[PDB]
DNA sequence: GATCTGCTTACCCAAGCGGCATGACCGTGAACCACCTCACCAACCCACGCGTTACTATGCCCAGTCGGCTCTATTCATCGAAGGGATCATGCTTGCACCCTAACCAAGATCGGAAGAGCGTCGTGTAACGT
DNA sequence: ACGTTACACGACGCTCTTCCGATCTTGGTTAGGGTGCAAGCATGATCCCTTCGATGAATAGAGCCGACTGGGCATAGTAACGCGTGGGTTGGTGAGGTGGTTCACGGTCATGCCGCTTGGGTAAGCAGATC
């Protein structure tokens, strides 16, 4: 009955791990939400973009982690690229 | 198909779907093809940013002695970041309101 | 003085039409100039590329030919026909 | 039907919107001003929802319809979906 | 005799206060109206989906908070302190509008 | 061997004004304008094909996708000559 | 024969659609589709090259330079609103000098 | 003497340069400082002549904007010179400096 | 076999700045806007070269292309026509 | 002209307290979509060749640049004035909550045809060489 | 002025598989006006300060020359980059079970928080001085 999917159920479990005891309207888990959404998109585009410049047809990690580099500004970008880079490494060492 | 179905999002530690970012990324008119480390490393940025803004948000809401982050608290911990605010300087939040600023030259003598 | 200026404008403008894709030796272009103008004093080789400069917009100097023979070669511009 | 209407964006509106941008005198003639302003936002802000929602068969302009039109011009608005 | 506040005070007050608060400036019914009214003008008999209303209600007010900062930061610069037209004229232009 | 729109904006010129020629750098702004309002045009009509859940790209997502970007009448003559090159497509 | 003549354009349909289809913008797309776009690139074609030829016949000019473009484009009031962020190269400004700056 | 009256050469220098469509940054020294700015972020990259004529022409673009929102800054402080503050203002309200 | 560059902003000198403001329509000139005008000069230079070495080394080049900082100008929301 | 008081009017907060009112959670369930399985080519990676180039370093020379003198047009810094605005008091006009909501429209399946994707052939431009 | 390694590029004809014009309910949403009620808004005094027009004074920017020198061109050398070409390793689907996920919902409760006093703490103007 027009099932529609969001990120309340992981946005919730990521604020449980920063603050333990702090709950987050459902007002504010809707901005959260797009947020999210919107980072998605902005990412995503850009890493489109980035892969139809260089006549690639896949988007490797290697389109991601520039795009974040030309999106986010300076400090979040080195950040968000660490973590992503850590992400990886251990995805691929874990199966 | 005899294993216990390990999820991708528990393989790389994150939090956020990595299956559900993939689906996203292939039916979402990006590439002919998606690299299987894309996913993994866009919810890792996804998920690395909400922990973040979510952490200054609690930060702004304990200071208020509040328990529940509101959009005025999610305002507050955007506006007062500077790569946070420049990250999402076009951006409205609803019911976020605006920082306290008041000029200088305003103010009585 | 100027009349040098005019009287390269002049033959450059008659004797040169803008051409995107085809390339000239830019000694060839300058020795005919200078054949021209041994007829009635010739520009500087460094203020005829000036010239050129301000009457092309879009000129390049592209350095052509194999390795160790390389020439410089104006790019955008042929003969007129003329 | 409905007709002149901006009036109801009355003064005491116009000020404490100054009063949240943090203005602490307003003129006289500044009123009428801010009610042309808003009203040519608005102007463009829902011709490009009303185009959103005729492309979608649609004759109720949803919320989604509004944050997309203003998405379209730079203003990303976040709280009624992304 | 009566407590009369000197020009200036109250509205430092105002300024205090509004910008301490979130809450909808503009009063939602004569809002939703003028919206309808102005939609009239691009398709006749559009019902409007009581949430629409809302955002662009939020969209209006931080467009219309914004541009009074960019007025303020105009006037301030002429070495006065009323906002005028032309202040308003000059950040919308310099903005691009 | 890079695919421009050089010869069909020198036919368009010459259509509109036969006698005034075009530069080379005239030229290349001509081609990065056709290149930008293509690709303006084609990603609005891609997001106004995927907000509404559709998968394909007619003529009227292209139509809607003009009508949002270009101010004015331009939309308007636009949207005329869209229309017509269309129903004279359609007609063999 | 060629579908960019069935249409009545000269732009070219073909390339349109093959950019279309190539450019990942959606998973189909439809034939009527690439020659909307090629008639609508046409049109706004055709719009400034009469206009740039308009504003280079005025400074009795016979080619089109980056100069008339820019002249053409900021004295459309459409066309300066569609080109509104565009730089264009080697294009100059419109010359408009503030009256407070003229002497008297 | 014959000396121009102030005032009036910066007319005839603005009527002059605003009908003109040359490039006002020489160019060497615009290269010099491009590659100056790139030596931070990588070393022993190149720069292509017409990525240094691209970034010359789009930043002699983005100065004329920037000056003629000064100007209008100036003239709205009732003034006629252009100050620091009026650029500081300028970038200011187009969203360049918060 | 290389050179490093050093005071070089100043290379930018006094008259093309007054150029640059005849251009936009300045009539007078205060003398502190050009230490101010090379500032935000380098400014607009250091974000747009990033964005453009970034690209460049995302395509595994070691030379900055035209392409390169025309799509780095246009990601700031400035386009440019030209250079393709 | 500014140093202190004689005190009289407008905003937070820890209480007590009510009372909603919103959020977390427990099962339902139930689609539902992520996942783990052999194959199989296009997509990508890598080695080698040269053409071409970006960056080096001479050569010329004049047009642009740097710097000092002079001067006056422009910007400050004060003074008055008066006229816009700010502030407060009364009297409401109209916004703000709840509903008899009846029409109406946004969705979830239906009839086929209409249409687009994907392969097989066939019509038009050219990287250089002679009279 | 005339032909080619026949490849790029596009169009035509033909299966195969998705995809829409019209309905058919179906019920959830919104606007057919109505009742009260009080709380912002309109209007009017009042006086307050700020902004705006002179008005000298400072001052520094604009012309104007006089030296002077480097940018803007053309040359080459060279290490290196980049495209082109030819071989040699890899993700979506031929999809297909298979089952953990998560999304809705009724409901129950825990507690978060929005409002009535109580009384404190803060600012802030209205009155006392003289070269």
């Amino acid at each position: 009955r027009s099932r529609k999917e969001s990120y309340s159920v992981y946005v919730y479990k990521v604020l449980k791990q920063v603050h333990p005891d702090t709950g987050i309207s459902s007002k504010a888990m809707g901005i959260m939400n797009s947020f999210v959404n919107d980072i998605f998109e902005r990412i995503a585009g850009e890493a489109s973009r980035l892969a139809h410049y260089n006549k690639r047809s896949t988007i490797t990690s290697r389109e991601i982690q520039t795009a974040v580099r030309l999106l986010l500004p300076g400090e979040l970008a080195k950040h968000a690229v660490s973590e992503g880079t850590k992400a990886v490494t251990k995805y691929t060492s874990a199966k | 198909a005899r294993a216990k179905a390990k999820t991708r999002s528990s393989r790389a530690g994150l939090q956020f779907p990595v299956g559900r970012v993939h689906r996203l990324l292939r039916k979402g008119n990006y590439s002919e093809r998606v690299g299987a480390g894309a996913p993994v490393y866009l919810a890792a940025v996804l998920e690395y940013l909400t922990a973040e803004i979510l952490e200054l948000a609690g930060n702004a809401a304990r200071d208020n002695k509040k328990t529940r982050i509101i959009p005025r608290h999610l305002q507050l911990a955007i506006r007062n970041d500077e790569e946070l605010n420049k990250l999402l300087g076009r951006v409205t939040i609803a019911q976020g309101g605006v920082l306290p600023n008041i000029q200088a030259v305003l103010l009585p003598k | 003085s100027n009349e040098e200026y005019m009287y390269a404008y002049r033959w450059i403008r008659n004797h040169l039409e803008e051409h995107t894709d085809t390339c000239l030796p830019k000694q060839s272009v300058y020795d005919a100039y200078r054949k021209y103008c041994e007829s009635l004093r010739p520009l500087s080789t460094a203020n005829f590329g000036k010239i050129i400069r301000e009457i092309f917009p879009d000129i390049k100097a592209r350095r052509l030919g194999g390795r160790g023979q390389s020439k410089y070669c104006y790019s955008g511009i042929r003969r007129k026909t003329l | 039907v409905l007709r002149d209407n901006i009036q109801g964006i009355t003064k005491p509106a116009i000020r404490r919107l100054a009063r949240r941008g943090g203005v602490k005198r307003i003129s006289g003639l500044i009123y009428e001003e801010t009610r042309g302003v808003l009203k040519v936002f608005l102007e463009n802000v829902i011709r490009d929802a009303v185009t959103y929602t005729e492309h979608a068969k649609r004759k109720t302009v949803t919320a989604m319809d509004v944050v997309y039109a203003l998405k379209r011009q730079g203003r990303t608005l976040y709280g009624f979906g992304g | 005799k009566p407590h009369r506040y000197r020009p200036g005070t109250v509205a430092l007050r105002e300024i205090r206060r509004y910008q301490k608060s979130t809450e909808l400036l503009i009063r939602k019914l004569p809002f939703q109206r003028l919206v309808r009214e102005i939609a009239q003008d691009f398709k006749t008999d559009l019902r409007f989906q009581s949430s629409a209303v809302m955002a662009l209600q939020e969209a209006s007010e931080a467009y219309l908070v914004g541009l009074f900062e960019d007025t303020n930061l105009a006037a301030i610069h002429a070495k006065r302190v009323t906002i005028m037209p032309k202040d308003i004229q000059l950040a919308r232009r310099i903005r691009g509008e």
